Formats: C-alpha cells, sequence, structure tokens
RNA sequence: GUCGGUCCUAACCCGACCCGUAACUCGGCGUCGGGGAAAGGGAAACGGGUUUAUAUUCCCGUACCGCGGUGGUAGGUGCGGC
RNA sequence: GAGUACCGUCGGUCGGAUAUCCGGCGGGAAGCUGGGAGGCAUCGGCUCCCAACCCUAAAUACGUCCCGAGACCGAUAGCGAA
RNA sequence: GCCCCGGCGAGGCGCAGGCAGCCGUCGAACCGGGGAUGCCCGAAUGGGACCUCCCGCGGCUUGCCGCACUCCCAGUCGGGAGGGGGAACGCGGGGAAUUGAAACAUCUUAGUACCCGCAGGAAAAGAAAGCAAAAGCGAUGCCGUUAGUAGGGGCGACCGAAAGCGGCACAGGGCAAACUGAACCCCGGGCCGAAAGGUUCGGGGGAUGUGGUGUUGUAGGGCCCGCGGAGGAGCCCUGGGGGC
C-alpha cells in the first residue's frame, strides 16, 4: 500500500529497537553511573538518514 | 555433554542428538516468553561442540 | 612477389631442387639457416644456394643475390620454407640452404646452374 | 534451508491462541531466508503432520512470522500441548 | 654473418630498398590499431642486441603515436603573461617512452625490456617494443633475464627505468653538467631538465 | 496464483571494442550488448462476516487465469446458406 | 651497440654565463688505418677515456605500530577527543 | 564464542559495584602456538541494480562444483598472471595565484599548493666515451666544510652550485658480436632419491639461431701456433655438537 524496499524497511526496524531508555539493573550493577546514551531519539524532534 | 563422550560415538549418533537439541532450543524459547536460566546458553553451546566434532571426524 | 626475387623459376626446377638437398643430406655436406650459408658464400665453399620465398620481413634474405652474383656463385627460389627445411632434415623451417661438397647430386646440380643462367640472362 | 534450521521459536498470543482453537493454525518465528515450501517441509518433519496452507509476513521487528494450516485430519492442540503451551 | 647487412640497410633507408618496403607497409599500418602484437622483429639485429631471444615468453608489439608536440588547454583563470602559452610546447618525455607506455597499459601482466624505431610519416611514428612473462618457467629458469620476476621491477616504464626513460631523465652524462640529475630529478627540486 | 513491483519500450544513461589526451576516476564514439515509467503499454476475484488493532490478503459462499495430467469427442477422413 | 654522436633552429628548464640539462622539427657520420672530452669557435700539440644494452648488498629516509625516557601539560591546560 | 597441544595453579562468567543461575581439580579462567566456523555489500568477478536486494545457466548426486574482463603458455583440454587497499618516507609526469620588489610587465612567490600515473619495506643511484692539470685520483649513495663563494639577475629585489679536503660504509658481475651449429630449454606422466637433481615415454618451443665461447683502450677478445690439463666451489640434510 505504501511501498517500501526491503532493505530500507529493514534499517528503519533496526533504528526501532535501537530507541528505548537504559534498564534499570544496569544503573544498579553499576552503582549511578550509566543513566543515560547518546541515541533516544523522537520521531518528531530528530531526522533520521532514511 | 563433554568432547571425550562426543568422540565415542557415531556420526548418526551425533546428527540424531543435534536435532534433539534444536527441537529442545525452539521449546525453551518458546516458554521463555512465558529455573536454570542458562539452559539456552548450554544447548548453543553444546551444539557448537557436536558440529566441530562432526566436522573433524569426517576431514579424516 | 617480394623485391628480392629476380626471376621466376617454374615448377620441375623446385622439383629437381628440394631433391638435390635431400639427397645430398644422407650423402653430402649441408648448410642449413642463412647465417651459415650466408658464410659459405663470403669465403667460397658453395655451390649451390637455394632460397625460399614465403619470407617476411625481406631482411632476411635480401642481400644474397647481390652477394652471390659478385662471387658468381648460383641460386634458384623455391616457394615454401617449410618444405626447404624438412627436406634439409629439420623439424624446423628454414630460409636458405646451401650446398657444399655433393654427392650423388653432382649432376643434378650443374644442371640447375645451366637452367638458371639463362633465367637470369 | 536445511529442516530442523528453519524454526526459531513457536509464538504464544491472544492472537496465536485465537487461530490455534479456531481455524487449526499454528504460529512460528521463521529465520528471514526461509521460503514457504522449506517451512512446510521444517513443520512436517519436525512434527510428522501434514500441511494445508503456509502464509508469510516480515515484522517491524525484522524477524519473520508464518502462519501454518494444517489439515483436518490432525489437530493442532496436540502439538501445541507437545510444545511447552 | 647476416646482421650486419640488415644493419646497414636500415642505416639510411632512403639510400636503400628499405625505402620501398616502408612505403608499403606505411600503407598497411595506418589501417591496423594503435597497438598489435606481431610475430617477429622487423629489425632482427637491433632486437637481439636489445635483449630479444626466440623463447617463450617474449612478445613483440608495434605501437603508432602522432608526431610533433603538444597543445595546452586553454586557462581559465587570470594568467600572467609568461603564463599565457598554449600552442609551442613540447613534451618532456619523449614519444619513445609514450609509446612504450601505451603498450604497457594494453598488456597488464608483462614487464617492458626495450624498443626500437621502425619507420616515420608525416603525421606518425612507429615504435618496436620487446615485452617478456615474467612468470613464465622459461623466463624464471634463464639467468640473463630471470632478475626481472623481483620485486622492484614492476611499473618499470611508469617509474623511468627503461633506457628511454634514463635518457629522457639525463643518465647519460656522468661528469661536469650532469650535477642535477643524481641520483633523481626529485632529490634535486626537480632543477634538472 | 487474481491488488502493486519482478515483463516492454520512450526521452535519456552506461560498459566493451575503437579514437583522442603527458596521463586519468577526463573527453568522445557508429556498432554490439545492457539498463531506464509503483499515474504510459501490460494474464486472471466478487459479495458478506470476523479482530483491541489486518483484510478484494483470514473465514463462508460462489468464480476466474497459467502450467501439467487423466478420460471422452469435433476433426484428420463434416456441413447449412445465391 | 645508428635516425645514435654531431650541426641548425623553436619551446621549456638551469648558477651555467657566446660555456647546464630535457623535448619537438629539418639535416645527418665514422665505425679499429676507428671514435670521444679538456667552460666562445676553429688549427696544432699533450693529458685522460671507449657512449648509444642489463643486474647489484652496506653505509641513508619514514614511523598509520611497539619499547624506553622527560628543567614538557595537569581537566578553559594537554591531541579535537583523560 | 567451538577443538587440540604446552604453561600457570583455583577460581572464573568484557567496560560494569544487580537478580537468578552455570562452568571449573577428568587441571578452567588467563598466557604461547596451532586448527574449525566465518551472513550481505564491497576490486566484487555467472547476469542485473531508484534503495547492502533480486534473477539465472549447466553438469554430479535436496545436497554440490563450475560459468566475469584484459593478457601469457597453449589448444579445441586445460595451467597461470593482473585489477583493490596502505599515515609518513620513494620514483616519473602536469602545473597556479595571493605575496615581495614599498606601483608594475622581466624577475619573485615556485618546479611550491594542488592534479595524474607507478613501487617497496625501504626506494632511487651505481662500476668512468668521468675528475683533473706539469702532481696525480679511481663505482654509487650519506654527513661536515668548501660558500652566501664562482656565477645568474629591470646587474634591481633577490637567487645560487660543484670539484677538492676531513669522515661513515665498501664489491663488483653479465649480454650483443666475431667463432661453433642442435651438443639446448619448458610441461606431463613411468621410475631413484633427504636432496641437491638424474633417467625414460608423450607433448610445446627453437636454423628469422636454443645452448657453448666471450665482455675490453691503441687495447680486449676471437681465430692461429703451441707447452700445460687442482673449478671445486656450492648445494640436500639419515647423522652431530655448540649458541642465540
Amino acid at each position: 500500500a505504501r511501498n517500501k524496499p526491503f532493505a530500507k524497511k529493514l534499517r528503519l526496524a533496526k533504528a526501532a529497537k535501537q530507541n528505548r531508555r537504559v534498564p534499570v539493573w544496569v544503573i544498579v550493577k553499576t552503582n549511578r553511573k550509566v543513566i543515560t546514551h547518546p541515541k533516544r531519539r523522537h520521531w518528531r524532534r530528530t531526522k533520521l538518514k532514511e | 555433554m563433554k568432547p571425550s563422550e562426543i568422540r565415542e560415538m557415531s556420526i548418526e549418533e551425533i546428527d540424531k542428538k543435534i536435532r534433539e537439541l534444536r527441537l529442545e532450543l525452539a521449546k525453551e524459547r518458546g516458554v521463555l516468553t512465558m529455573e536454570n536460566p542458562m539452559v539456552i546458553r548450554n544447548l548453543r553451546r553444546d551444539i557448537a561442540r557436536l558440529l566441530t566434532i562432526k566436522r573433524e571426524k569426517l576431514r579424516e | 612477389k617480394p623485391s628480392y626475387v629476380k626471376f621466376e623459376v617454374p615448377q620441375e626446377l623446385a622439383e629437381k631442387a628440394l631433391e638435390a638437398v635431400e639427397i645430398a643430406r644422407d650423402t653430402g655436406r649441408i648448410r642449413k639457416g642463412t647465417n651459415e650459408t650466408t658464410k659459405a658464400v663470403e669465403r667460397g665453399q658453395a655451390k649451390l644456394v637455394i632460397i625460399a620465398e614465403d619470407v617476411d620481413p625481406e631482411e632476411i634474405v635480401a642481400h644474397l643475390p647481390p652477394l652471390c652474383e659478385e662471387k658468381e656463385i648460383p641460386y634458384v627460389y623455391v616457394p615454401s620454407k617449410k618444405e626447404l627445411g624438412a627436406a634439409a632434415g629439420l623439424e624446423v623451417p628454414a630460409a636458405s640452404v646451401a650446398i657444399i661438397e655433393p654427392g650423388k647430386a653432382r649432376e643434378l646440380v650443374e644442371d640447375i646452374a645451366m637452367k638458371v643462367k639463362e633465367l637470369m640472362k | 534451508m536445511d529442516p530442523y534450521k528453519v524454526i526459531i521459536r513457536p509464538l504464544v498470543t491472544e492472537k496465536a491462541v485465537s487461530l490455534i482453537e479456531r481455524e487449526n493454525k499454528l504460529t512460528f518465528i521463521v529465520d528471514r531466508r526461509a521460503t514457504k515450501q522449506d517451512i512446510k517441509r521444517a513443520v512436517e518433519e519436525m512434527f510428522n503432520v501434514k500441511v494445508a496452507k503456509v502464509n508469510t509476513l516480515v515484522t517491524m521487528k525484522g524477524e519473520k512470522k508464518a502462519y501454518v494450516k494444517l489439515k483436518p485430519e490432525y489437530d493442532a492442540s496436540e502439538i501445541a500441548a507437545r510444545l511447552g503451551l | 654473418g647476416m646482421y650486419k647487412y640488415i644493419r646497414e640497410a636500415w642505416k639510411s633507408p632512403k639510400k636503400s630498398y628499405v625505402g620501398e618496403l616502408l612505403k608499403k607497409r606505411m600503407i598497411q599500418w595506418r589501417r591496423d590499431p594503435v597497438v598489435k602484437r606481431i610475430e617477429r622483429p622487423t629489425r632482427l639485429d637491433r632486437a637481439r642486441s636489445l635483449g630479444y631471444q626466440a623463447k617463450q615468453g617474449y612478445v613483440v608489439v608495434r605501437v603508432r603515436v602522432r608526431r610533433g608536440g603538444r597543445k595546452r588547454p586553454r586557462w581559465k583563470g587570470g594568467r600572467k603573461p609568461s603564463k599565457m602559452g598554449m600552442v609551442k610546447y613540447s613534451p618532456k618525455k619523449s614519444l619513445q617512452w609514450i609509446a612504450e607506455e601505451k603498450a604497457a597499459r594494453k598488456f597488464p601482466n608483462l614487464e617492458v625490456l626495450n624498443s626500437y624505431w621502425v619507420g616515420e610519416d608525416g603525421m606518425y611514428k612507429w615504435f618496436e617494443v620487446i615485452m617478456v612473462d615474467p612468470h613464465h618457467p622459461v623466463i624464471k629458469s634463464d639467468p640473463k633475464i630471470a632478475w626481472i620476476a623481483g620485486k622492484a621491477h614492476k611499473g618499470r616504464v611508469f617509474r623511468g627505468l627503461t633506457s628511454a626513460g634514463k635518457r629522457s631523465r639525463g643518465l647519460l652524462n656522468k661528469g661536469k653538467g650532469a650535477e642535477k640529475v643524481r641520483p633523481s630529478i626529485r632529490a634535486h627540486q626537480g632543477k634538472g631538465k
């Protein structure tokens, strides 16, 4: 219906999975050092390279 | 699973065993989504051990 | 025809001459090759020079006719290099051959000599 | 593709369970590089059943989902019980 | 024998039988392609003196090049007047070396040994180029050429180690006058030649 | 399998051979081949229901296309009309 | 060991100046009773050499890497980046 | 993260201070050496790319190998080479303007920046058709001086060497031809061997010259007379000791 190419689809799927917050057990294991990482992307703010 | 126990046997038993282990791995990965949370890792590594030893038996 | 050919010989000679070459091998003495032949003329040992016509580049055999006339040694042409080599006992071809010390083929030579003298003059 | 290398997971969701008990259908997560022939053979050799229909889709997590309809001589619920669920 | 007479015939073509043969040959060579492999050399004395043997691995090629100098493309930005010339320029490589590079470009697995002049037109010059296969066993066995399979000898013609390149680099002079050609042109700030 | 892409060519583009250039990842080139349209040309499916979220894609009903078989027949060796 | 040595002319280049090297165009040898150089050309002496074919280590340059050391900086410094 | 051989000697499971668990004394983790697996694109090479995905040929038995372009050897079988990458250093070509000259045109900036091509762990050079001058030296390359000198130059601004001398390091060999004329080289198979390499059948080259000879200054070589016939230095490692 909207007609994507398969490889573009797979790249968009990876970009989708990448986008979540740090797990809680990681903060605990690290003693509150790793609490945010450089790739939180929102679909209205920062656009990807298609 | 240990390589000495894997080296006593024939390629056909090795094949039967890989089939069985792959079926177990699929079932476990299905329930995991629902007591030893390392079953998946040890099954993986066992399949690998079997494949290595089968290849080295053939190359002979 | 190339420019180093100065007359057109008929087949029967060429047929006579190959024999003379084949013969003098089985019996007498033969020089094979333009270098071996050219030295035999410069020295005065040859009774007959035999020359092919399928030679390219012409540079290789273009110096013989004028060099023979000087030393007054006769020469006849043949059409093939590959036959001229086989007759002389070679797996490879040859562009020039010289008869020296002819044995059992004397009175072919002296006849081949006469027919080509008028065919030159 | 080699059978016994095709299937990765069974799915157990509301949709999948509904299909099990309404349309005699199973639902598997499968290798991306597999075709419908391969999927059919995998299922038939791993579970000793006969297959009627296979349909496929690629998800937006990058995985291949297969819907498999068995012939009515076999029940999907017995194989479902043979699996964890 | 037989080599001096070739030498003497080619020492001045006009004055011998080679002139007419070359006229006909040129008629034909003008039809041929720019680079063409041939079976036997045209000048055997000169080839065997520059190194040519009748064995497997030796290849002979004829190359045609256009005569004269070069014309520069038009400058698009501003130039000073000493920097404006277009028409009266000559290449610092010779036409021989240019021909060798063309042949090398068309035979990518071989190496150039040397070359010799084989004729001239009003529009064209013709050179013959000798090439060697370094990875052939005859070559790897004959110790007069077997050096040519070493590491330091690929791209020979492109780096200027053939005799035409040496001449154009000025390496046929040794003493007074040659101060700025050794060991390289780059070594003396490009100031030689 | 039936919707669109996977076929065809358009204007146009590219490679090889060939020619030029001190040379090239540069400039050309008739021919040979290859590409180039999700609104041009171009085989075949409709209605109703079902889900929290898909449906001419699942289910029910009733259809069509291509390929490949099986078995019969028209015909090969048959007719009606100025 | 020939379109070579050499002459003339044009363009570039060099500290090379009437005496640097490179290339193009027009001419063009001797060749062992032979040939070349000696800072304008030429003549005669004397001195030194044999081009136009090929290979060749060591002493030298560099550090995208590794090792050691330091009157170097010490988180706005120090590599842009602890 | 899988296997093996050695070492170490009890804990281990990356940055990374968690919940559950597992591996290890049948020698792990870790260290040294060696193997296996190794998706797609990419020189990208069976054929095509508006989306790192698609579409085929064969032949053997799904499971398997092969199928690009340019060239060499060949030859209707096959055996080989090249392509791309690399900080700085290296070789060969093409080649500006700002600027200074207190303007500017010869000059300078500069054979610089940048562009094109070609190699390696180093590259390039290299064994006098030389340097010198009443004496002599003796292949190349690098260091210090020669020297801001000879010399170039709107003789302006500016540019700019070498020989020699003192040192580091050392090394010299081969073709073409004359004379000889197949006495020669390569590939495969049958044998012998640790091997240097011999010997046999079948093929490819080669008289348009394979191999032998021979490589220099009034000289060297060839041929020609002759007396002499220490090529024996290298290579293979059943053996062997030492040392790193």
